[PDB]
């Protein structure tokens, strides 16, 4: 999970 | 009268702007994950009937070249128009490769005044990308 | 016999105003993956608000982030539909  | 009219010749393009890969100084890293997403997107609107178009890796330049030339075609025999952004962004904001470009620049070349082709017919951004840096730490239920 | 310049205009937001948006990188966004599930399921019967409202629903009950990094980590996600439409969409015709 990673953000942006 | 309650139901827009689908069933004009074609459902309408499906333009994907799929940004994985952005310069150092926008600090933004790989987006993982985002082919995938535009895979998926691809299939579900061809299923869907819509002429959908890929492009990767667009400038902030490129995207709103992109838009206007898209905005300047004829839809008349379009029931619909869809634009999905895959990339980083800010409120308001969506990235390039090289930089922020305000989202209402984007969506002005589609206004009912300046693409009288789509005037009364159903224009639909989908837009994955951040809208700031707030966490949403939820609640149990 | 005018209609506003803003008018027929639909913004399906990953996420509300404010707020990161989540991609996993196996999966993809937990938004897109959300919405193409919902528009495979429901296309081919449900207005698009309501399947925009599954998407929304989805999103906010089957994910939360996992992260090593406790600043990252449990985090939600609530996408945020826009709509300046003025009439029913659906992606299909009844011949």
């Amino acid at each position: 999970d990673e953000v942006x | 009268d309650n139901s827009y009219k689908m069933d004009y010749p074609e459902m309408g393009l499906c333009i994907i702007i799929n940004n994985k890969n952005f310069h150092k100084s926008t600090g933004m890293t790989s987006r993982s994950g985002t082919d995938v997403d535009a895979a998926n997107l691809r299939e579900t609107f061809r299923n869907l009937k819509y002429e959908v178009r890929n492009k990767n890796d667009l400038t902030r330049e490129e995207i709103v070249e992109l838009m206007r030339d898209v905005s300047k075609e004829d839809h008349s025999k379009r029931s619909s128009f869809v634009c999905v952004l895959l990339s980083h962004g800010e409120e308001g904001i969506i990235f390039g490769t090289n930089g922020p470009v305000d989202l209402k620049k984007i969506t002005n070349f589609f206004r009912g005044d300046r693409c009288r082709s789509l005037t009364g017919k159903p224009k639909l951004f989908i837009i994955q990308a951040c809208r700031g840096t707030e966490y949403d730490c939820g609640i149990e239920t | 016999h005018k209609i506003p310049v803003e008018a027929d205009f639909l913004y399906a937001y990953s996420t509300a105003p404010g707020y990161y948006s989540w991609r996993n990188s196996k999966d993809g966004s937990w938004f897109i993956q959300s919405l193409c599930a919902m528009l495979k399921q429901y296309a081919d019967k449900l207005e698009f608000m309501h399947i925009l409202t599954r998407v929304n629903r989805k999103v906010a009950t089957e994910f939360e982030s996992f992260s090593f990094d406790a600043t990252f980590h449990a985090k939600k996600q609530i996408p945020c539909i826009v709509s300046m439409l003025t009439k029913e969409l659906y992606f299909y015709h009844h011949h």
